[PDB]
């Protein structure tokens, strides 16, 4: 004698986006980070 | 490959799709000479198992144009904007080489109604399809077609003039619409000379596009199975009848029935009822041209309202295995639900599925619990129980086409049925099965056993003239009690009879415990009508 | 190019859209010295292809400016924040070539409501378009155009003052507007001297404009298919005397008028059962009374405007079962010029919570989009249930789905000549608020046929029959006293069933 | 590993699934030049606990070909996409290097009916499952095999010829199909020969193969707990007690004492109940020799306190058939749709036992003869009496209930 319909809701999905690109890490691998307090880098020469 | 000759059935629906994807491409000088530009593709729909997903294979070879395949959920990816960029990079791919055609298989997945969804990417992939078919300028010569099976769960803006012109319906084939179907599904196969393709098409009703293609596969598999005991083989219509036992249920798989049969000879006495029920289902099927010549619809509904025990609730078991029609069985209130919902849709999905497998014979048993509408709410009977009848009243006659649906009803109380169902068009053939008299009972006792040695020299006419006022299954109790005493005199130590020789001594004590089921007071309620 | 002449009808709404795109561009000194310029945004809503996607194509060729277009979800890509940047550089592209005109299409994916999205990038694109539309305030700016259906699903922040406050409705042409559609769409075609363009618009009453183009396409194909003489398949040129034009006749438009199938009721197509106003014979005064109350507001809509009175709509059928009253609704399926919508009782009822009241709200909107039409409600006892004494027997609010039907029959707006027909066998279980003249005017009762009525009943069913030498039918009428209309169908079916049985017994 | 002998215990349904995938591979020359493609999709269904998860591993060793396997809901991951592409990764990997056998499991949870659910992922999982089974000249190498217990919950478009046809029914094995299960998982165990194994074939009847493996596992734990070596009947007879088949686990009855000696005097009534439930069980060949159906059960009526709740307790502990007790009007409920399926699954489990006996106490409460003639009570609940009316004889065939 009793009736109930339902309640709705439940399933949802999400999207994800990507990171920067190919050529930013191509340029991120070619730079400097700094001198921590005081160091040197390079002073050399070769083949006479 | 497949061609247009390899697809049979809907020849009228074949030509309306051939003049649209081939005739504007092969004959382009009619549209610029007179009339508007040629319109766009159609939306193919219908029941599953028809050749909507094998019609588009024929136009991919013989047309010669560039074909691009886009499945339904194939253009889907977890990125934010590649689910629509992959869809638009394929339609512009067909624009590089004009003319070209694009088949969108299963368009129901990526095109629902936009008002039903909320907060998904699926409302974006349909809005990309809105500006892709008829955008600003991005429509030159490509024609995009689609195939599905649920046209109701499509947004109505997608079936506009710009996107989808006609809704071509590949429907259920008929006589000489399913005969050329079996001819092309048997062309390459090695067949014998005794096969008759015309007789196989008359006994296949729900067989539409693939069940009839299952019939040529299961009969060939049975021919392989018997050849296991280089060498040429061939079907000889013995495995075709063996494959005809279980090859129908594509749509009616949920309501299959198995496997009781009485082969039309286990019932007796009702010689007039057996012929009346036979010609009500064999006339619209075996001779359909006689009704179209006379121009009148046949009679469909029959109702049984006899006393309990005469043979009404398994007379439907007699027609379930004898006539060549689909059988749907409903055992009482087996379709009711509690959800304010599905209890009403269970009648709806059981009739159009039966109308799809036309012709068919449905069976509604014990309609006392179904047809309680005129009293409600009767204290504890429960309200909103008359809607289950008003849905049934709109399916028997309603507003529909005559699909030769035969309704068989069996009940024991004729006064508790809705009189709105008790009318012609829904239930017109009102037959009252009585108790068997002395004439019917002698044809009842021999037809019940049919498999037992009966001690030749006995007389069953003495039982028929005696035990008056007894039902048909009341005499089932006597022969079951006599077989009970027959094995009681045989389960002892055999070291006694090595033969099923039932004698009159087993029938002596069987008549002692034989009692009457239908009382005299309950008999007068059935004789009170006298219509 | 499409120009000014391609738009068919819509003249009362064309004059609104002309003054906001032409007059700021043609006369820029007119808006000076009278204050600032009001119109900078517009939104066209309604049915999607009634002339909203063509209006953007119209202003691209009749208003010379640096025009570009914005599609739907084409601004989305697999980057970080580029989705809010490429539409920003699209607006900056329109302003670096100022003056220009900008059109954005289908703002459902671009600008949804902020409460429906949940933590994705789609809730920032609607916020990006909200900032750049009103923050960009230079001199002689661009004017945005939105042509999108479903206007109630738009966030109300996009209508504050400056995003768009000049939203317009491209209305459905009802009378003498679809004639201006047919004058334009058949101007490029060379019609034969047989059609009547006023009769094609006066027979039907409810179209959408785009389906009028669907009417001429199927009428053009049927004339080619009738004149399809395919002898030379390789040469593939159909001349048959000379390079000529076949045209289209009046009969080809009558064939396309049969399978019209408008887009408002494409999912609510009825089964085309043939009726010719002669399947019912016993009803001679209630059938013509049914036809005059459904034709007079729709065939001559001038006398009701002259008198100033409301038209009559709404009729209920009640009586004993088996005598018409649902198969009379079969007679108005294909015969009347109004479209038909059939409801088989609780077929539109659903099992979900808000879906059962939403499936009854939109069929009436499909009846509202399709200009004047008739709907049919069979077995109203399954819908009404007298609105009294639930006590848990209703359970799933069976009296609340009735209250949705309370407000749709009388209507909160002006009535568009829709016709509701209810058919049932019991008038006592119907709620008495259904029986009021605001919704259902008269309650006609079909009676049991007498001997004069049931004689013409048998003449109605015996129309297409290979009859024998004739016998009198008045003797069958005087013997079958007190039977319904369906009861006499059983007698002619039993007599026909005996005519099939002896024919097979005669053969061999 | 398992094989064709380890799966042995079914005969008619075994040859249908074996020749479907091995005969086109061991003998491919007979299909060629025959005109018909081989069948391409297996769908085996039945009651739970049968070997629909272990048939696929059994011919996933004996053919010697490229087996695979997909679980049910692990393919459903949260992306806008890849719930259909991980299905594509399982099919495009299985395309190359002919031949091909792929097994998909749990097709009742995933891929439901289209118009009966509300989830936007579920509209795309069903059709991607369709399109990879017939696309644009697809179905050239792969052979799909399904396994489920609810065939009515799957999509009606899924059981077509191109994707899932020649479906095989894996039912309850009792007619010398139960005895073949015993000889498989006992040849690896140590069995001291003191009894016969053929008497155990007719002791219980609702066993579905998996309950037989639980029967021999109960005797293994009973053997080691009394030696705190082989196996004996006393562990198996203790395993015969509290047997509890998986189809009848919801309704238990084995809690009463020893009977058949607590009753006396009504010996002609006690012998009559032995003549109606022990005769087809012990002697099934005598009924088919006469070719007649056996008799039905016994209805009790009389004075209160005679012994009619003890005669139900007498047959519950002595005969070999299963027992299901209904405690008065127990199955009656408040819901409208229920008390019709609640009286159905008891009879559905009764026909799945093959054979058994059910008991309905106080038939005044469950019959309520006719509500049409009943107006003074105001019940009018004729649904529960009509569904009971069509479940005993009804429309279906008899299975010795
Ligand atoms: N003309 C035809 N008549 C009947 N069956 C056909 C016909 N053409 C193809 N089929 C069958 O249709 C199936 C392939 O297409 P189908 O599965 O029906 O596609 P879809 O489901 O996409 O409409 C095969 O079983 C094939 O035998
Ligand atoms: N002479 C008979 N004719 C038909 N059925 C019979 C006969 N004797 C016994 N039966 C069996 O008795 C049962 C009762 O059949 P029927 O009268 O249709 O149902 P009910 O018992 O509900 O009245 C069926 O199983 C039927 O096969
Ligand atoms: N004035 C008009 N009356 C009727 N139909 C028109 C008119 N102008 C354009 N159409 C039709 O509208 C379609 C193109 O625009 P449409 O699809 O209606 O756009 P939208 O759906 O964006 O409103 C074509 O079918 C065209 O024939
Ligand atoms: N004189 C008649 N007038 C109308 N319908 C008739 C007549 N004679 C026979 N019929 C047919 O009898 C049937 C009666 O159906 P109908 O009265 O609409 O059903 P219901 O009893 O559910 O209201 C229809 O198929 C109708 O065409
Ligand atoms: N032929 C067989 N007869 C009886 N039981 C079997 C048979 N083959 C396997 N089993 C049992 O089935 C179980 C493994 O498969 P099962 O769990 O039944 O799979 P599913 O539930 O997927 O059908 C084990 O308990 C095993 O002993
Ligand atoms: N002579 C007897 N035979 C059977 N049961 C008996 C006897 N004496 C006492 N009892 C017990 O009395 C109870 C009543 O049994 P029964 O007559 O079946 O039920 P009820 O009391 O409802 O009539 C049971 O527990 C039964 O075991
Ligand atoms: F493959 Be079809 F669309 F059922
Ligand atoms: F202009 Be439409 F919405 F594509
Ligand atoms: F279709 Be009627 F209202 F019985
Ligand atoms: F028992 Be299931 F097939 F895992």
């Amino acid at each position: 004698q009793i009736f109930v319909k339902t309640l709705t809701g439940k399933t949802i999905t999400l999207e994800v986006e990507s990171s920067d690109t190919i050529d930013n890490v191509k340029s991120k691998i070619q730079d400097k980070e700094g001198i921590p307090p005081d160091q040197q880098r390079l002073i050399f020469a070769g083949k006479q | 490959e497949v061609g247009y000759d390899d697809i049979g059935g809907c020849r009228k629906q074949m030509a309306q799709i051939r003049e649209m994807v081939e005739l504007p491409l092969r004959h382009p000088q009619l549209f610029k000479a007179i009339g508007i530009k040629p319109p766009r593709g159609v939306l193919m729909y219908g029941p599953p198992g028809t050749g909507k997903t094998l019609m588009a294979r024929a136009v991919a070879n013989e047309t010669g144009a560039f074909f691009f395949l886009i499945n339904g959920p194939e253009v889907m990816s977890k990125m934010a904007g590649e689910s629509e960029s992959n869809l638009r990079k394929a339609f512009e791919e067909a624009e590089k080489n004009a003319p070209a055609i694009i088949f969108i298989d299963e368009i129901d997945s990526i095109a629902p109604k936009r008002d039903k969804t909320n907060g998904e990417v699926e409302r974006r992939v349909v809005s990309q399809l809105l500006t892709l078919m008829d955008g600003m300028k991005a429509r030159s010569n490509v024609v995009v077609i689609a195939a599905t099976n649920r046209p109701n769960s499509i947004d109505p803006a997608l079936r506009r003039f710009g996107r989808f012109d006609r809704e071509v319906d590949i429907g259920i084939p008929d006589a000489t619409g399913r005969l050329e179907v079996l001819r092309i599904h048997t062309k390459n196969m090695k067949l014998a000379d005794d096969v008759d393709l015309e007789a196989l098409a008359a006994e296949t009703h729900g067989y539409v596009g693939a069940d009839i293609a299952s019939l040529c596969s299961e009969a060939a598999m049975q021919q392989i199975r018997e050849k296991m005991d280089l060498d040429s083989l061939g079907v000889t219509m013995d495995n075709f009848r063996f494959a005809l036992g279980n090859s129908n249920p594509s749509a009616l798989r949920e309501t299959v029935v198995e496997s009781v049969n009485v082969t039309w000879d286990d019932v007796g006495g009702l010689d007039e009822i057996k012929e009346e029920l036979k010609e009500t289902v064999e006339y619209p099927v075996l001779h359909p041209d006689q009704y179209t010549k006379f121009g009148l619809s046949p009679s469909k509904g029959v109702l049984f309202y006899g006393p309990p025990g005469t043979g009404k609730t398994l007379l439907a078991k007699a027609v379930a295995t004898e006539v060549s029609a689909n059988f749907i069985s409903v055992k009482g209130p087996e379709l009711l639900s509690m959800w304010y919902g599905e209890s009403e849709s269970n009648i709806r999905d059981i009739f159009d599925k039966a109308r799809a497998a036309a012709p068919t014979v449905v069976f509604l048993d014990e309609l006392d619990s179904i047809a309680k509408a005129r009293g409600g709410s009767l204290g504890d009977a429960g309200g909103a129980s008359d809607r289950v009848v008003n849905q049934l009243l709109t399916e028997m006659d309603g507003m529909n086409a005559k699909k030769n649906v035969f309704v068989i009803g069996a009940t024991n109380r004729p006064d508790q049925i809705d009189p709105a169902i008790l009318r012609p068009g829904r239930l017109d053939q009102l037959i009252y099965v009585p108790l068997p008299d002395e004439n019917a009972r002698l044809s009842i006792l021999n037809a019940q056993l049919r498999k037992t040695p009966l001690e030749p020299g006995l007389e069953l006419t003495a039982i028929a003239k005696a035990t008056q006022g007894f039902s048909g299954a009341d005499l089932l109790y006597i022969v079951q009690r006599a077989a009970k005493y027959a094995i009681k005199d045989s389960i002892e130590a055999h070291r006694v009879d090595p033969v099923p020789y039932i004698t009159k001594e087993h029938f002596a004590e069987a008549m002692k415990t034989a009692k009457r089921s239908v009382s005299d007071a309950e008999l007068r309620r059935y004789e009170a009508y006298s219509q | 190019e499409v120009g000014y002449d391609d738009i068919g009808g819509c003249r009362k709404q064309m004059a609104q859209i002309r003054e906001m795109v032409e007059l700021p561009l043609r006369h820029p000194q007119l808006f000076k010295a009278i204050g600032i310029k009001p119109p900078r945004g517009v939104l066209m809503y309604g049915p999607p292809g009634t002339g909203k996607t063509l209006m953007a194509r119209a202003v691209a060729n009749e208003t010379g400016a640096f025009f570009f277009l914005i599609n739907g979800p084409e601004v989305m890509s697999k980057m970080a924040g580029e989705s809010e940047s490429n539409l920003r550089k699209a607006f900056e592209e329109a302003e670096k070539n100022a003056p220009a005109i900008i059109f954005i299409d289908e703002i459902d994916s671009i600008a949804p409501k902020r409460d429906k999205t949940n933590g994705e990038v789609e809730r920032r694109v609607v916020s990006q378009l909200l900032t750049l539309m009103d923050g960009m305030k230079a001199r002689s700016n661009v004017v945005v155009i939105a042509a999108t259906n479903r206007p109630n699903s738009i966030d109300p922040a996009l209508r504050r003052f400056g995003r768009f406050d000049r939203e317009v409705d491209i209305g459905i042409p009802d009378a003498t507007g679809r004639l201006e559609v047919l004058r334009i769409h058949t101007k490029n075609m060379k019609l034969a001297d047989d059609v009547d363009l006023e009769a094609l618009a006066a027979e039907t009453h409810g179209y959408v404009g785009a389906d009028i183009a669907s009417l001429c396409s199927e009428a053009a194909m049927q004339q080619i298919r009738e004149k399809m003489d395919l002898i030379d398949l390789d040469e593939d040129e159909i001349d048959a005397e000379v390079l000529d034009s076949l045209g289209v006749t009046m009969d080809n438009f009558r064939f396309a008028l049969g399978n019209s199938n408008p887009s408002a009721l494409r999912e609510t197509v009825v089964e085309s059962v043939n009726v010719t106003w002669d399947d019912v014979g016993g009803l001679d005064e209630i059938k013509e009374e049914l036809k005059e109350t459904v034709e007079y507001p729709v065939l001559h809509p001038d006398q009701y405007t002259k008198f100033g009175l409301s038209p009559s709509k709404g009729v209920l059928f009640y009586g004993p079962p088996g005598t018409g009253k649902t198969l009379l609704a079969k007679a108005v399926a294909t015969e009347v010029s109004a479209n038909f919508i059939s409801v088989k009782g609780p077929e539109l009822l659903s099992m979900w919570y808000g879906e059962s009241e939403s499936n009854i709200r939109d069929i009436f909107d499909k009846a509202r989009a399709a200009a004047p039409t008739v709907v049919f409600l069979d077995e109203l006892d399954s819908i009404a249930k007298a609105r009294g004494g639930s006590l848990g027997d209703a359970g799933g609010a069976s009296d609340r789905v009735v209250n949705q039907l309370l407000t749709e029959m009388d209507g909160m707006n002006a009535k568009k000549n829709v016709f509701v027909i209810g058919a049932t066998n019991r008038p006592d279980q119907i709620d008495p608020a259904i029986l009021r003249p605001g919704r259902l005017d008269q309650l006609i009762y079909v009676p049991l046929p007498d001997e004069n009525a049931r004689l013409s009943i048998l003449n109605a069913q015996l129309r297409k029959t290979p009859l024998e030498p004739g016998l009198e039918l008045t003797a069958i009428a005087k013997a079958t006293q007190g039977f319904s209309g369906a009861d006499l169908l059983y007698i002619v079916q039993r007599a026909a069933k005996y005519a099939i049985k002896d024919s097979i017994e005669a053969h061999r």
